[PDB]
């Protein structure tokens, strides 16, 4: 084909075919005129070289030609070793607090360009545009009423969002298209954790389900409401993140006194008291009438009114909780790990619709309460310990005595660095423990008569004790001190970073810390690609089998027990057997109890605790065994999915 | 191993994707093999309904339909 | 001359920061003028020789001088038209046919004229090689240093684990020469990285026998056969660590008998007695290896050859022959291994002919090894200047490795040098010396721009050498024709392919001034002759100890190229030999002197460095007895008098990008690496204000680069304007009195490489005195000397209802309304008139199927008017391409027949502005073809360019005439003072009438010569510009004219743009947010931005909090100054407040106050301080937390950072006191608009029918394998089936489904994709056959 202003663009196969045709034509002419043995045989070898080069160059020499130094692309090279698709796009991500779980903010211009054919068909069907060309002219010059038609087109038509690094099945998720005045794609904060997405300039791609079955597949399977629980583990994938959990943590935290008292009320009426001032928020152990609701044996709902000693925030947050559940005790704890556990228990007890609405209510209440709290990060938040200089001087004195001992023989000078590193590591633990103990408790308050203690409301401590991106090591590095820094050779340095991020940092220690940052970024780059490399081999081997033949027989299987490191370490884990089909009535201290092929339910797994700690061994059907031919038994597999 | 298990396969087109295409296609050309498509990876490259999820019943109906001859 | 200070930091300046773009400028400056280094040294292979195959005796070309001699089109004109900043390379030759002595040609000599040997590109004023309009920037190379070095290769090489050392000689321009060991202790050699062969073969190739090779490495041991017995020359030191196999006795005393081992005490006993003669058995001599050959003198029969193992039978024959001196090798299993003997044992070649033939077969495997070919190939390996070279540097580095005295030598390697390298490698193998380090800076030179250009020219000269030698050898005519012999294509293509095509010559990332400076100071380890990517490894990329001072640890980027590309340090500088040096204060045992010395990588390790953190006395000695110090590659301690050197400054380490960060010490190294990358991408905002919380180094960074126009000669400002600036020199002009003046043009409203609005604006006012080296006219992203990447924003750390989620930024409406982050772009749309076989495409206003909108924007000719407002859809340049035939379907013919035909034989291809974007047309242009009908608009624009340039040159001459007449009148009024009688004369009368004798009349003669020179120069410059303006304008090899349209657009801070801070605080703008519903205090002042506090605690970037808190103190004094300025003067000369503000920084050190100065002068500096007080917290020795708490006072603020804020919507106060301050944010690149695509249906590729665009629509999004795994996991078969076939690459399926989608049916009606069907045809094309059966 001719390019721009002459200069044709031909393939390498044309040169290979021309060379083979020229050599074969000369060989045909040679077998006609005078036939020399050397000339005819050499031309036959040249024809073999041309035919071999045309089929697959590759190995022997590689026939160059055609000006360029690189080899010609043969037929074998063309098929030896990323599918672009229409009706798609991409844009920069953004937070969208007001949106629901099954919703995503699509741009007005992007959604108009995406649904072009649907807008043209819907326009011509109703009226307005006389033909398809008129709808194209009407859509090109955006004339107000076309936007109203675009609202009808994307009413119940799911759009499939997608991130770059698609690790799991949750990378691609569908949502109902909401029109937003802007050039950036909004997204729900709850589902951001599933994609591993942050708002640091990351962009996501959108895809429109054209077919009717494709739209049903996006709604039934690929929708965000359906994907509640994770595929890998049974716990909730779309649990409350940093901002929501910090607000729910602020909604708990029972502070004594300070506009407190035991002013009684009845649930919802406490919301009027909170907005109208007078009483504080997380004040005292205030009593209130809690209308609980529970069920057992025959289902239904059974009321249970009672006066429980909660807080004002726990009383207000109790309205967000559903019809079922234990009630009170969920809100009475806190917001850190049990926030996810409350959503998991609500999903198991109630269902999909109740848990989805509760997740949206918890996200909205968490964001609103976090805004009202106003948790900041000042300079005085990270309070340094008074015994940091004393502990550093004492550790340096011990290291100086060890070095003084090594100067006059006595101890082993070959392994003195290991013992000196233990002294510095012990000093780092002392600084971390002293900083943690001071920053955790602290405070004074005024409980009626004045003189008490509870817990420090110091922002970073509140962030650290409620998920919210705040570990013990990061807080120790800020206020306390950075521990044993790694060197380029592999060994650890004998003089750790005594200073911290709050205080000033020297040029020597910062230069040493640069090796850890450089090695951390380099290792993260290698491990990220290496994980996908391992996943490609795992997917290539595994992606043939599927669950088929309904449910075959076969009793035998792996005897499931708790992963015991308790032989000489104290470590138990009895949460493996859950949603797994039983092999056959697996005994009981007496008789009966367990069924043949009864799947161990979430509530039925709790019933295993009723049989005491003696019963810690149950035979269960697994995917390793099973008498299926070319697939897997549905009973033998289990259940563990979003559903 | 995972690589050793993934190397062996029924369908030649599925083996041609991941592994060395020159060796797999040349060996599958010598002995007259034929991919009666039950696999997921081989069916995807052809551009048809995958034998899993929303498919499956279509593949099972077609599999039972190919019992006559 | 400055009306703004700001002060902080404790430590003294001592040594000021040098030129930032010194390495880029000085490297290219070397390759031009000097002898035996740059341009002249580049022609080292064509200085003496170029002998034409021994024809006409010998003969030669011989280079003699060169010179460039000015430019051609200049830099400004080279930006407009597609042409590089070129300069013609003339070079005078001298063809001679002089032999040695008699016969053949007899001494002709021409002294021929200079020939055009291609054209090398010249560097601009601020380091930039302009190529085809683009800016470009040649980055420095950090390759491996030439010479020699012993590699480690330690650990598990081939199981077990046992060292396996190896030597390797790296040449500058030649073949490699490796020398490695094996598991069996055999010495191999690798010629140019090839198959391994015995190391003794190279010794044989250099004319050395087996006996001569044995005497080079190992020490000989002579045995004597006398009195019917076997003696031996015993050496006491040689018996260390060896078992005695026989009775070692001497002088009637048994020292060590036969059985047990020999200790060090027995060596002392033997050495004391002076034993050098003892008897030995036959079995002991059998174990040794014989050195030389030993023929029997009786019979003439050879009793064993060289390097053969002895025996009981062999020794009996040698004794029977009658030889008195049996030469043999000693050796041991510790410090002297028999490696050369083992290498000789596995060596096929026994002589020089077999060795050269074997080396010839190994190097060039094919043709039969001859006498001449085998010798010449080995001769052109490491013994010839043309085919081998270590340069002047590598030979010096090779001498240091071998422990030599002198540092000078030849380029090619000698016979002694190879043996010395093998001897040192053998010593390193045993236990003498240690291995080298590749990661260390001592073995890593900095190959800049000057070396690579000369190296490419050396390759280009080598290409022309074969052509010149062959032509001169074959031809033997009397005529010279030397200019026609050497072609220009070979030399020009060699230079052009390197300058604007090969790697390292990347595009100049000129988003801001810091980006240009950082790009010029970059240093990559990969490229031509170095590392790559697949190799690299963990080593090299990691930050070595020698990097401290030379390069920045933090400045290196993320991803694939992390560690390979390192930025140069602030105080660093390139050495003479090639290494990277670094400054250090000289301490003469106690007292620290003022002198500075540049220490190398190897030189720095010897001396004792000392950190700048340790405080000193009043003047001289240190404070503490023991302080921190670096020595021997470790951070140990030392005495007071032990320290030899000291650190020059606190910011000796780290790059310019890392130095720009305010609280760099408080931030983590991982976040600081991101924060360095966050800068540079900061786009130039509209009206860039100066940053409050600064470093101080930003003042130098803007003035270092060529963005801001610095004053060349200091004086007084005469005429200030937006168009230009003219300053009278006044104080000390040139040598000759040839007028004062100093015209600064200053470019304005020009497009950058990243589509950024590069402009210049006059900071200094009219009639203002200015010294030399100061900012007269500012540039993009700057504020009167001080650099400014963005604008200061009133930040607030708190949650805001899920708006600020995972590092999301919540902006205000006041920021968008004020136009703080409003970015001005400048796009350039082209419109090329092509020429097809049917006909030529003409640019005209009569475009088919167009209404009244055509003539509204476009003119009569069919081009858009300068300053017209365009949108996504409007036509910029009207154009139509000829295309008849058509055919026309029956319905279309009837449809046209109903509403008038007008079916012309012409299509449409007008240059329309892309759908989405919109802006105003700034400047049009038209590059017409040489020999074509010029347009009406083209002639109008050319007339405007000619009139404007002529008026500019005329006004430029008038500006010089005003200064020259004033200079002449000033000189004329000292001796012959006309006074009031003067100033009423014409022009010609003013030139006449001079002064008396002495220094007066003589100076006026040169003034008249300079005046006449300016008169002649005006016509020459006008004629040159007139010829260049109305030129041919020869475009590319396509056809016809082309039209460029520079249209500028102004984008606001839309929701989605990537905006970030200075300490790796990445962000994206969420929502707009009105000023009515924003966070406010007790006063009316609201918040500009609201950031999430959760991000600050996760990643250790606590310096961002210090920047916010200190920014409130910076803003606090500005509010106090604004309070004083408002409501009249009030105080009037309130210098005590400003003096107290500058002084009160914990009363530490380094500050200046208003002691001198006067009223009005202080008001200038006070007016600039109204917006903010400004601070300069350095980096390592920055402002402490106590000083910031002190700065919180004075201007009246809470000594903490916290402050209670109302909601705005509700109006109630927040529970906890939020942290409010002034963070210096900046709007980064990428942004929205560009990062936003959508496509329903568009074009498709010819090879495979898959979605692609760029011309009208965008290309479709790629699914890939990762997406298909997720689709398979969920079980969406219909979604995967539609995405694979119909949506992607189905020819009939896409059109059928699109028709179904328009009708409202949906469905699918899929089929077999073209990607699969092409694979069926590709497989069927080969011998194999694939067929799809039915059932």
């Amino acid at each position: 084909v001719p390019l721009d202003g002459g200069r044709f663009a031909t393939s390498d196969l044309n040169d290979l075919y021309r060379r083979v045709i020229n050599r074969n034509n000369r060989l045909k002419r040679l077998l006609d005129l005078a036939a020399p043995d050397i000339i005819v045989r050499n031309e036959k070898r040249m024809l073999q070289e041309a035919v071999d080069a045309l089929l697959d160059n590759g190995r022997r020499g590689r026939a160059i030609t055609g000006s360029n130094k690189r080899p010609l692309k043969s037929l074998a090279d063309m098929i030896k070793g990323g599918k672009r698709v229409d009706y798609s796009g991409r844009s920069v991500i953004t937070v969208g607090p007001y949106l629901r779980l099954h919703q995503c903010g699509l741009p007005k211009k992007m959604a108009l360009e995406l649904f072009k054919p649907f807008i043209y068909g819907k326009l011509e069907l109703r009226g307005l545009a006389t033909t398809i060309k008129a709808a194209k002219k009407m859509v090109e010059r955006e004339e107000a009423v076309v936007w109203d038609i675009l609202d009808e087109v994307i009413r119940e038509h799911p759009v499939l969002l997608n991130r770059a690094p698609t690790l799991h099945r949750l990378g691609i998720q569908a949502f109902e298209p909401v029109l937003i005045e802007g050039k950036a794609i909004q997204l729900h904060p709850l589902v951001c954790a599933a994609y591993n997405a942050d708002f640091d300039g990351d962009q996501m791609a959108v895809h429109v389900p054209l077919t009717l079955e494709a739209q049903l597949e996006a709604r039934a399977l690929m929708m965000s409401t359906n994907n509640i629980l994770s595929p890998a583990n049974g716990e909730p994938i779309i649990v409350p993140s940093q901002d929501v959990v910090l607000g729910l943590y602020y909604m708990t935290r029972d502070c004594v006194n300070a506009k407190g008292e035991g002013m009684v009320l009845t649930g919802p009426k406490e919301a009027e008291r909170l907005y109208r001032s007078g009483l504080a928020s997380l004040h005292a152990r205030v009593k209130v009438r809690i209308t609980e609701y529970e069920k057992d044996a025959n289902g239904e709902l059974v009321a249970k009114t009672s006066l429980k000693d909660t807080t004002v925030g726990r009383a207000i947050l109790w309205m967000i909780v559903p019809k079922g559940l234990p009630y009170s005790i969920v809100n009475q704890a806190l917001g850190k790990k049990a926030i996810s556990k409350m959503l998991n228990t609500c999903y198991r007890i109630l269902g999909l619709k109740p848990t989805v609405i509760f997740a949206d209510q918890i996200m909205y209440t968490g964001f609103a309460y976090a805004a009202r709290s106003g948790a900041s990060v000042g300079i005085d938040d990270m309070v340094i310990p008074e015994k940091k200089h004393e502990i550093i001087s004492e550790a340096e004195a011990e290291v100086a005595e060890i070095q003084e001992q090594f100067q006059s023989g006595l101890v082993t000078a070959g392994e003195r660095y290991n013992k000196v590193i233990d002294i510095w590591a012990a000093a780092n633990d002392r600084v971390s423990k002293a900083m943690m103990d001071n920053l955790q408790t602290e405070t004074v308050i005024n409980r009626d008569g004045q003189e008490e203690k509870q817990v420090s409301f110091n922002s970073i401590y509140m962030m650290a004790d409620s998920g919210a991106r705040g570990s013990a090591a990061q807080i120790r590095q800020l206020a306390g001190m950075r521990g044993l820094m790694a060197k380029p050779d592999g060994s650890i340095i004998e003089t750790p970073i005594t200073a911290n991020f709050r205080e000033g940092l020297n040029v020597l220690q910062y230069f040493i810390s640069t090796h850890g940052a450089r090695k951390g970024l380099a290792d993260t780059a290698l491990k990220t690609a290496n994980s996908g490399y391992l996943t490609r081999r795992l997917v290539d081997v595994a992606q043939d089998l599927v669950v088929t033949e309904d449910d075959c027989g076969t009793h035998e299987g792996i005897m499931m027990t708790p992963v015991i490191e308790g032989g000489d370490v104290k470590e138990p884990l009895r949460d493996r057997v859950l949603g797994r089909v039983t092999a056959e009535d697996v005994l009981k201290p007496g008789t009966a109890d367990i069924l043949v092929p009864r799947n161990t339910l979430l509530h039925e797994q709790w019933c295993d605790l009723l049989e005491e700690n003696s019963v810690d061994a149950v035979k269960v059907r697994s995917v390793v065994s099973c008498d299926t031919d070319f697939g897997v038994c549905a009973h033998c597999y289990g259940r563990d999915l979003a559903r | 191993g995972i690589t050793k298990a993934s190397l062996a396969t029924e369908s030649f087109i599925s083996a041609a994707s991941f592994q060395e295409t020159t060796r797999v296609l040349t060996e599958a050309a010598v002995a007259g093999k034929r991919d009666e498509l039950r696999g997921l990876k081989e069916n995807v490259i052809v551009g048809r309904l995958i034998p899993a999820g929303t498919g499956y019943a279509y593949h099972q109906d077609r599999m039972r339909r190919r019992a006559a001859g | 001359k400055k009306r703004i200070r700001k002060d902080f930091g404790k430590r003294p300046q001592v040594l000021d920061v040098p030129y930032l773009l010194s390495i880029q400028l000085d490297s290219f400056q070397k390759f031009i003028e000097q002898d035996p280094e740059g341009q002249y040294g580049l022609e080292a292979a064509f200085r003496s020789v170029f002998p034409i195959q021994s024809y006409s005796g010998n003969s030669e070309l011989q280079y003699v001088s060169y010179r460039l001699g000015e430019p051609v089109f200049d830099v400004q004109e080279c930006q407009i038209r597609g042409v590089t900043y070129s300069a013609p390379l003339r070079v005078k030759l001298r063809l001679v046919i002089y032999e040695r002595e008699a016969p053949e040609g007899t001494v002709k000599d021409i002294k021929e004229q200079e020939v055009y040997m291609g054209e090398i590109p010249l560097m601009t004023d601020n380091g930039t090689f302009v190529i085809n309009g683009t800016e470009r920037v040649i980055v420095s190379q950090l390759h491996r240093s030439p010479g020699v070095f012993f590699d480690s290769d330690k650990g598990k090489t081939h199981s077990s684990g046992k060292v396996l050392y190896n030597a390797r000689i790296i040449p500058y321009r030649g073949s490699w020469l490796d020398f490695e060991f094996d598991p069996k202790d055999n010495l191999f050699v690798r010629i140019d990285r090839r198959r391994k062969l015995p190391a003794t073969i190279i010794l044989r190739a250099l004319n050395y026998t087996t006996e001569q090779i044995l005497d080079l490495f190992f020490e000989k041991v002579i045995f004597e056969i006398r009195d019917n017995k076997l003696q031996m020359e015993l050496v006491p030191e040689r018996l260390r660590g060896e078992t005695a196999s026989f009775d070692i006795e001497a002088n009637g005393k048994v020292y060590v008998e036969k059985g047990r081992r020999i200790t060090a005490r027995h060596i002392r006993q033997l050495e004391k007695d002076d034993v050098k003669l003892i008897e030995v058995p036959v079995e002991y001599i059998a174990g040794k290896v014989v050195a030389k050959d030993y023929i029997d003198e009786s019979t003439g029969e050879l009793i064993c050859a060289a390097n053969m193992e002895l025996s009981l039978d062999l020794l009996a024959k040698l004794s029977q022959s009658g030889h008195k001196r049996i030469e043999t090798l000693f050796t041991n299993d510790l410090d002297h291994g028999p490696y050369i003997s083992e290498t000789l044992r596995v060596d096929p070649t026994n002589d020089r002919l077999s060795a050269l033939v074997e080396i010839y077969r190994m190097m060039r495997p094919g043709e039969p090894p001859t006498r001449e070919a085998a010798e010449s190939l080995f001769e052109n390996l490491f013994f010839s200047e043309d085919r081998y070279d270590l340069s002047a540097v590598g030979r010096m580095k090779f001498n240091r490795s071998l422990l030599r005295e002198e540092i000078e030598g030849s380029g090619i390697l000698s016979k002694d040098d190879i043996i010395d390298v093998m001897k040192k490698l053998i010593d390193i193998r045993n236990g003498k010396g240690e291995v080298d380090d590749i990661d260390h800076l001592g073995n890593r030179r900095i190959r800049s721009v000057g070396e690579m250009a000369e190296n490419q020219f050396r390759v280009g000269l080598v290409r022309v050498e074969r052509a010149v030698k062959e032509r001169l050898s074959l031809g033997d005519l009397d005529t010279l024709m030397p200019q026609d012999m050497i072609n220009a294509k070979p030399i020009s293509a060699a230079v052009k392919e390197f300058f604007g095509s090969s790697q390292l010559s990347q595009f100049m990332d000129q988003n801001n001034p810091l980006s240009e400076i950082t790009h010029k100071r970059r240093i990559s380890a990969l490229g031509p002759g170095g590392l790559t990517r697949e190799r690299a490894g963990f080593e090299v990329r990691d930050v070595h100890p020698t990097h401290y001072g030379r390069v920045c640890p933090i400045e290196t980027p993320e991803g694939p190229n992390i560690g390979l590309i390192n930025s140069l340090s602030v105080y660093a500088q390139t050495n003479e030999y090639g290494f990277l040096e670094t400054p250090y204060r000289k301490v003469t045992d106690g007292v620290v002197t003022d002198e500075i010395h540049y220490l190398s990588a190897i030189e720095e390790g010897n001396y004792v460095i000392a950190q700048a953190n340790s405080n000193l006395d009043e003047e001289g000695h240190f404070v503490e007895d023991l302080v921190t110090c670096r020595s021997k590659g470790e951070s140990s301690l030392f005495s007071r008098d032990q320290v030899d050197y000291m650190d020059v400054s606190t910011q000796q380490v780290v790059s310019v990008g890392a130095s720009l960060i305010p609280f760099l010490e408080h931030d983590d190294a991982n976040r600081a690496l991101m924060g360095a990358n966050m800068q540079r991408q900061a786009v130039p905002t509209l009206r860039a204000d100066k940053p409050l919380v600064g470093t101080g180094m930003e003042r130098a960074v803007a003035v270092d680069s060529g963005v801001t126009a610095v004053a060349k000669r200091g004086g007084v400002v005469q005429y200030v304007d937006a168009s230009r600036i003219v300053i009278k020199v006044n104080e000390d002009e040139m040598y000759p009195g040839e007028a004062g003046i100093d015209i600064y043009n200053l470019t304005k409203y020009t497009r950058s490489n990243q589509n950024t609005c590069i402009n210049q604006m006059p900071c200094v006012s009219l009639g203002e005195p200015v010294e030399r080296g100061d900012v007269l006219a500012d540039g993009p992203s700057t504020d009167l000397g001080e650099l400014a990447l963005g604008q200061n924003m009133r930040v607030a750390f708190m949650p805001w209802n899920g708006y600020n989620f995972e590092d999301s930024i919540l902006v205000s409406e006041r920021v968008v309304q004020e136009d703080r982050f409003t970015t001005i772009h400048i796009q350039e749309l082209a419109c090329v008139s092509r020429d097809t076989k049917l006909g030529p495409e003409e640019i005209t206003a009569d475009i088919p199927n167009v209404g009244e909108a055509a003539l509204s924007k476009l003119d009569e000719s069919g081009i858009v008017y300068i300053g017209a407002e365009v949108t996504g859809g409007d036509i910029l340049v009207g154009k139509v391409t000829p295309k008849g035939e058509t055919q026309l379907t029956p319905e279309e013919k009837l449809l046209r027949a109903i509403f008038g035909e007008k079916a012309s034989d012409v299509k449409d291809s007008s240059l329309r502005v892309p759908n989405g974007v919109s802006g105003t047309v700034i400047d049009v242009q038209v590059f017409t073809r040489d020999g074509v009908e010029k347009d009406k608009r083209a002639l109008e624009i050319e007339e405007m360019q000619l009139k404007q340039a002529k008026k500019d040159l005329s006004e430029e001459l008038q500006i010089l005439e005003a200064g020259l007449f004033s200079r002449i009148r000033a000189v004329l009024v000292a001796g012959g003072v006309e006074a009031e009688k003067l100033d009423k004369l014409p022009r010609d009368r003013w030139l006449e009438l001079g002064l008396t004798d002495e220094e007066k009349q003589n100076q006026l003669e040169q003034l008249a010569e300079q005046y006449d020179e300016l008169k002649h120069e005006f016509e020459k410059k006008l004629e040159a510009k007139r010829r260049k303006i109305t030129q041919g304008d020869d475009l590319a090899p396509g056809v016809l004219k082309i039209v460029k349209v520079y249209l500028a657009v102004k984008r606001r801070i839309q929701p989605g743009d990537k905006m970030a801070g200075r300490h790796g605080n990445k962000g994206v703008i969420s929502k707009i947010n009105p000023i009515e519903d924003m966070p406010y205090d007790e006063n009316g002042t609201p918040v500009d931005i609201v950031l999430n506090p959760l991000g600050v605690p996760s990643r250790m970037n606590i310096g961002q909090i210090l920047e916010t808190h200190l920014g409130m103190a910076a803003k606090g004094i500005g509010d106090k100054i604004n309070a004083m300025l408002k409501q009249q003067q009030e105080v009037a000369k309130l210098r005590e407040f400003i003096q107290r503000a500058y002084d009160l920084g914990a009363d530490v050190r380094q500050k200046v106050d208003l002691s001198t100065f006067s009223d009005e002068e202080v008001m200038r500096l006070a007016e600039n301080l109204r917006k903010g007080m400004p601070i300069a917290t350095p980096v390592f020795d920055g402002a402490k937390e106590a000083e910031i708490k002190e700065l919180l006072k004075l201007g009246d603020l809470p000594t903490s950072g916290q402050i209670r804020l109302y909601d705005g919507r509700t109006g109630e106060q927040f529970e906890r006191p939020v942290t409010v301050g002034y963070m210096y944010m900046l709007k980064l690149n990428h942004l929205v608009d560009d990062k936003m695509h959508a496509r329903s249906t568009g074009s498709y590729s010819l090879v495979t029918q898959q979605p692609l665009g760029g011309k009208a629509q965008f290309g479709g999004q790629r699914f890939g394998e990762m997406e298909v795994w997720a689709l398979e996991a969920y079980g969406a078969a219909y979604t995967l089936q539609e995405m694979l076939t119909v949506k992607s690459d189905d020819v009939n399926g896409r059109t059928k489904m699109y028709k179904n989608i328009v009708d409202g049916n949906h469905q699918m009606e899929p089929g077999m994709p073209e990607s699969f069907n092409v694979l069926l045809k590709e497989i069927r094309s080969l011998g194999i056959n694939i067929e799809l059966e039915d059932e």
